[PDB]
RNA sequence: AAACUUUCAACAACGGAUCUCUUGGUUCUCGCAUCGAUGAAGAACGCAGCGAAAUGCGAUACGUAAUGUGAAUUGCAGAAUUCCGUGAAUCAUCGAAUCUUUGAACGCACAUUGCGCCCCUUGGUAUUCCAGGGGGCAUGCCUGUUUGAGCGUCAUUU
RNA sequence: CGUGGAGGUCAGUGACGAAGCCUAGACCGUAAGGUCGGGUCGAACGGCCUCUAGUGCAGAUCUUGGUGGUAGUAGCAAAUAUUCAAAUGAGAACUUUGAAGACUGAAGUGGGGAAAGGUUCCACGUCAACAGCAGUUGGACGUGGGUUAGUCGAUCCUAAGAGAUGGGGAAGCUCCGUUUCAAAGGCCUGAUUUUAUGCAGGCCACCAUCGAAAGGGAAUCCGGUUAAGAUUCCGGAACCUGG
RNA sequence: AUAUUGGCGAGAGACCGAUAGCGAACAAGUACAGUGAUGGAAAGAUGAAAAGAACUUUGAAAAGAGAGUGAAAAAGUACGUGAAAUUGUUGAAAGGGAAGGGCAUUUGAUCAGACA
């Protein structure tokens, strides 16, 4: 149970918040979970999705397909991934929108601030 | 009319400006919620009291 | 209480073939002309606004509030009343259930819930979790989304721990003796609430 | 592309004024290509970069004269503190903190004294 | 364009705030041109429109198409 | 007469424009704006015209600068400029 | 006997009840004290590569500066040098700026983009006329500064 | 008996289909009502003991919405009037062009303006709506273009009148007064040849200001030109004010 | 210490659930009316995802018929469910100046239960 009193469980508070959370916080509500191999590889759980990563589709109609990030869709709290995706009957080809819950990350874009951050969730690193 | 203060013809030009049809591309964008525009004024059938 | 009221409406009167409700005035737009003010009129007041002054809480006789609580307490033992109640107490020792003041000192749950188990409580606490459902009411988005039973009462003489180790189970409550409360001793007002004493806090009673 | 801030402060008031004449023939120039292109949204970085040469020119101008006007009664009163109005007319602590010649001599010789129950 | 392929004038959308002075010096000094005179209007959308007319000297085609119009 | 054949003749103006808010309610022979009063000093209103005032207090505006007050009180006035850090 | 009328039913109309939803409303409670001549609240007109609005902003115009973040924005086009970086972003923060025409609104006016005066400066052969650029000129009142008025009135000249 | 919400409980029902809706199918109750089947549906919901109220409709010339009979009915009949052919077009009584027959009859159905509109002007495209038949047409719809001045108006002046100011009333929003019991202001040049402008005369005491696109008032004409501007552009020939 | 239907920031409800709740859950003090003061609405919901229907055919076109997408078009930007008044079609019946109703039975249609 909650107990702070700056900490709020009204429903209609947390809806509002979601839908109308600017971009940089929809960056870490839009995380996936490291692979299992990479959790014990960086000694860490989870991690805001970041565009060129490499992500297995561990639920839904794709499970099982893999790719590279190809855009992190904030705007519409989705993510695209370079190679699955829908073919048409006019046979043109669309993304389709993944949630990041339902990845798992697979290999991890690194920048000097990416290691930094799983630094700063006490991690490790190869 | 028709020798007016450019007050009169400022808000004359604004009006022109406003009376056109819905820009089509915006019907378009992610949760877009218009589907035409309608503040549209036409001269014969809702004057503009000045 | 401003609601319905923000017109300046008036009746016609009568002479016009029309009901004699005040109506909004003016034209141009639709809302004018129509039944304003009263409680059968769309955008009406409603009949008898609510109004905060209302009496909401309730006086009980300090003295009579005592023979309820103490009524409650009684009917804790007496396992038929225990058993009637939701409660799964088959399969207990005895009842009043008193368990070791050590309890008091447990400082993490999952030893909380192992101590419980042990006492007998276990079918009790899986009756809460086997029954969570969600509201049926318009109170489901009200800040009341999910229903279910409740738990055993753990009443303590002194907390040390064992409050905190309880807090996250499903159903359980904890209490200190000197307090005791009629809402969670006859939970709904039914009498026989399952209650976990301890040493400590089953002396303190008297 | 676009002109970046820090680069700007390096350079001097009179290649300042330069750039940002090179920034104004240039939209200029972009805006007789506007009405022949479909688009032309270069035109936009252009026309922000304008905005920053100048705000660096004010900028630099500005910390010219809040310095000649450091440390002294009167500066031009867009240097001086915005605060609010009524904080602007405020007592200053000094004119607040003021004390009576016989109240001072009160103040010290009774203070208010700690002092404590028990024994 | 036909005001400045038959009238030797070109025609510039110009600042409100401006004036037939300002106009003239502005062409000049932005365009190397020598002006006969300058005659304006204010377009229907609330913008000045400048008719400008170059001297004798100056052909507004050739300066026309070196701004880079056509 | 006094119906139709009289609305023929409506063709001058009582109100035109007011400066001060700009809403065609600046009677012309009278030399003031029956909202908003210019050009006396005061703004017109009335306590029996709350939806009026509704109509027209702060906040049905842009606020241009009132807007950053209380971000401004938050922060305790500061003046001068944020320094700078790391990553 | 059709047609027609009426009743029931099935499918199909009309219409939008009902059920289930809720980034809204209502009411309670806690914490807090900050508009404006340093031009407020409010108005008008503008500003985007492609916008009529709503939101935002002011000719530096859906924004400039700074700071934190650490890679988007996205309807389409676009940039491409911005991704181990003084660095993406319709991001957050915000301490620095820009802030048209107005408004208590202040040179005078204002159903007018109407009409003066002063200073500095530039062009036209110009202290004087014209033009461009910048900077100024409301009212009551307080302290003070200077210039003054009155046989109100003191002294002092020869 | 039935509704919305609340405490307890049946570890109640449910995406293998909750709720809702439909159904001269079934069953229980004297009745309020309750239960089931089938169809439709798509995310929730109920039994029992208690608690609670914005709790049960046929009416109120009730409120708001929706819908009929009336009825393919009243009607679409003032302003003299239309016709042949071609072109176009899916489509022509109605558009374009030609022909013909007429009308308005300069007190106009002509040619322009004021007030008011505000883009209706003009071109191109073009018929879903609108133009109470129609529509290929439009003052509609889409997309563009278009309003050029020293001399035309405004701008200046004063009219009835409005209205600041020293003031006088008024609790006060404000009311009175307009040269009124006010120390009300500015021109011409001289004195400068430290120098830019102090003093030297002499005047003049008029005391705001707004208020006319028909009153007063400095000055431009003809010819040509556009899809749409013209005493405004071009051509030529003038005139006024200031310097 | 007291006040607070304003302002900034928070936590809540045996509260309302789109004709309710603030007038406004939406480009709502908007659109629209009025010379003016002022008056002042209607209007939320495809689906998980536009996958928003390629292609063929009839048509001047709008569309229709196919195909296709989808868990479903008995979800087609008229979009969740989709009642009622009222309507079209189909099927069955009845009808000599209204219709509907009550007790009762014939006739048609339709159906539960119980037999063993
Ligand atoms: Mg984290
Ligand atoms: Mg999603
Ligand atoms: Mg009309
Ligand atoms: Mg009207
Ligand atoms: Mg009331
Ligand atoms: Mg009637
Ligand atoms: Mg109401
Ligand atoms: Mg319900
Ligand atoms: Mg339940
Ligand atoms: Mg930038
Ligand atoms: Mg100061
Ligand atoms: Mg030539
Ligand atoms: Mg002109
Ligand atoms: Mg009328
Ligand atoms: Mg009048
Ligand atoms: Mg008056
Ligand atoms: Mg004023
Ligand atoms: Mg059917
Ligand atoms: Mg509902
Ligand atoms: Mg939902
Ligand atoms: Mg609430
Ligand atoms: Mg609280
Ligand atoms: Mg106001
Ligand atoms: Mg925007
Ligand atoms: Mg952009
Ligand atoms: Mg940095
Ligand atoms: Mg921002
Ligand atoms: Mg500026
Ligand atoms: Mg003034
Ligand atoms: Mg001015
Ligand atoms: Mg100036
Ligand atoms: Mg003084
Ligand atoms: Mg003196
Ligand atoms: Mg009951
Ligand atoms: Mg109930
Ligand atoms: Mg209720
Ligand atoms: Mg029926
Ligand atoms: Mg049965
Ligand atoms: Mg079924
Ligand atoms: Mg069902
Ligand atoms: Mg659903
Ligand atoms: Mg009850
Ligand atoms: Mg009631
Ligand atoms: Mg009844
Ligand atoms: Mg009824
Ligand atoms: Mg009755
Ligand atoms: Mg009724
Ligand atoms: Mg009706
Ligand atoms: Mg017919
Ligand atoms: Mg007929
Ligand atoms: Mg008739
Ligand atoms: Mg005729
Ligand atoms: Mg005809
Ligand atoms: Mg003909
Ligand atoms: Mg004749
Ligand atoms: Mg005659
Ligand atoms: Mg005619
Ligand atoms: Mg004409
Ligand atoms: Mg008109
Ligand atoms: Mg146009
Ligand atoms: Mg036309
Ligand atoms: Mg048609
Ligand atoms: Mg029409
Ligand atoms: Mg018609
Ligand atoms: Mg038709
Ligand atoms: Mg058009
Ligand atoms: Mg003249
Ligand atoms: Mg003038
Ligand atoms: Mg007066
Ligand atoms: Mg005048
Ligand atoms: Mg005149
Ligand atoms: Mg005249
Ligand atoms: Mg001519
Ligand atoms: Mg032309
Ligand atoms: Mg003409
Ligand atoms: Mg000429
Ligand atoms: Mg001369
Ligand atoms: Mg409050
Ligand atoms: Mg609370
Ligand atoms: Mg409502
Ligand atoms: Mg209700
Ligand atoms: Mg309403
Ligand atoms: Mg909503
Ligand atoms: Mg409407
Ligand atoms: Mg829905
Ligand atoms: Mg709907
Ligand atoms: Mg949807
Ligand atoms: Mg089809
Ligand atoms: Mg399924
Ligand atoms: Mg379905
Ligand atoms: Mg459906
Ligand atoms: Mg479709
Ligand atoms: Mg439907
Ligand atoms: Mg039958
Ligand atoms: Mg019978
Ligand atoms: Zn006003």
């Amino acid at each position: 149970a909650k107990q702070s009193l700056d900490v709020s469980s009204d429903r209609r508070k947390a809806r509002k918040a979601y839908f109308t959370a600017p971009s940089s916080q929809r960056r870490v509500l839009l995380s996936a979970p490291l692979s299992k191999e990479l959790r014990a590889q960086y000694g860490i759980k989870a991690l805001p999705i970041r565009r060129d990563d490499e992500v297995l589709v561990v639920r839904g109609s794709k499970k099982g397909q893999e790719g590279k990030i190809s855009s992190v869709y904030r705007l519409k709290f989705a993510v695209q991934v370079d190679k699955v995706t829908k073919e048409k009957v006019n046979g043109a080809s669309v993304p389709i929108n993944l949630h990041p819950s339902k990845l798992v990350i697979t290999k991890l874009h690194l920048d000097k601030d990416r290691k930094a951050l799983i630094q700063r969730k006490g991690g490790k690193l190869e | 009319a028709a020798q007016k203060s450019f007050r009169i013809k400022q808000k004359m030009a604004k009006a022109k400006k406003q009376n056109r049809p819905l820009p089509q591309w915006i019907r378009l964008r992610t949760n877009n919620t218009i589907r035409y525009n309608a503040k549209r004024r036409n001269w014969r059938r809702t004057k503009m009291n000045i | 209480e401003k609601a319905g009221h923000q017109t300046s409406a008036e009746s016609w009167g009568t002479g016009r073939a029309v009901a004699r409700i005040p109506r909004v005035g003016g034209g141009g737009t639709g809302r004018s002309g129509q039944g304003a003010f009263g409680n059968m009129c769309r955008g009406g007041r409603m009949f008898a606004p609510t109004k905060t002054w209302r009496k909401w809480n309730v006086k009980v006789n300090h003295n009579e509030k005592r023979y309820a609580t103490a009524s409650a307490i009684a009917a804790t033992a007496v396992a038929s009343l225990v058993l009637a109640r939701g409660h799964r107490v088959e399969k207990i020792p005895e009842i009043p259930l008193v368990v070791s003041t050590d309890l008091e000192s447990i400082q993490k749950t999952k030893e909380a819930v192992a101590a419980l188990k042990a006492v007998g409580a276990h079918s009790d606490l899986l009756k809460v979790l086997k029954s969570k459902k969600l509201r049926a009411g318009k109170g489901k988005y009200r800040n009341r989304r999910w229903t279910q039973r409740r738990g055993p009462l753990v009443v303590y003489a002194e907390d040390n721990g064992i409050v905190k180790a309880l807090r996250n189970v499903p159903g359980v409550e904890t209490a200190n003796v000197a307090s005791l409360n009629l809402l969670q001793l006859a939970p709904g007002a039914h009498l026989g609430r399952f209650v976990i004493w301890t040493e400590a806090a089953f002396t303190k009673l008297d | 592309a676009g002109v970046k801030a820090y680069e700007l402060r390096t350079k001097s008031k009179e290649q300042l004024a330069s750039q940002l004449v090179d920034l104004k023939k240039e939209l200029a120039e972009l805006k007789v290509q506007k009405l022949s292109r479909p688009s032309l949204p270069k035109i936009k970085t252009v026309r922000k970069s304008i905005a920053c040469v100048l705000t660096v020119i004010n900028e630099q101008q500005r910390e010219a004269v809040r310095q000649l006007y450091k440390g002294k009664k009167y500066q031009p009163k867009d240097l001086r503190a915005k605060k609010t109005r009524a904080l602007r007319r405020a007592l200053t602590k000094f004119e607040a903190s003021q004390v009576t010649e016989k109240q001072r001599k009160k103040q010290i010789a009774f203070p208010q004294r700690k002092y404590a129950i028990k024994a | 364009m036909k005001k400045v392929e038959d009238g030797n004038i070109l025609v510039f959308q110009v600042s409100m705030k401006a004036n037939k002075y300002q106009i003239k010096k502005a062409v000049k000094e932005l365009y190397e041109v020598d002006v006969l005179k300058v005659n304006t209007l204010v377009r229907p959308n609330g913008t000045k429109k400048a008719y400008v007319r170059l001297t004798a000297d100056y052909d507004a085609l050739d300066i026309a198409n070196r701004i880079g119009y056509i | 007469g006094k119906g139709t054949p009289s609305f023929g003749k409506r063709h001058n103006k009582s109100h035109t424009l007011c400066n001060r808010c700009g809403r065609r309610s600046f009677h012309v022979q009278k030399k003031t704006c029956s909202s908003c009063g210019y050009p006396a000093a005061k703004t017109r209103s009335y306590n029996w015209g709350a939806k009026a005032k509704r109509r027209h207090t702060t906040g049905t505006g842009r606020m241009r600068y009132l807007k950053h007050v209380s971000r401004r009180f938050k922060n305790g006035f500061q003046t001068g400029s944020a320094s700078k850090a790391s990553a």
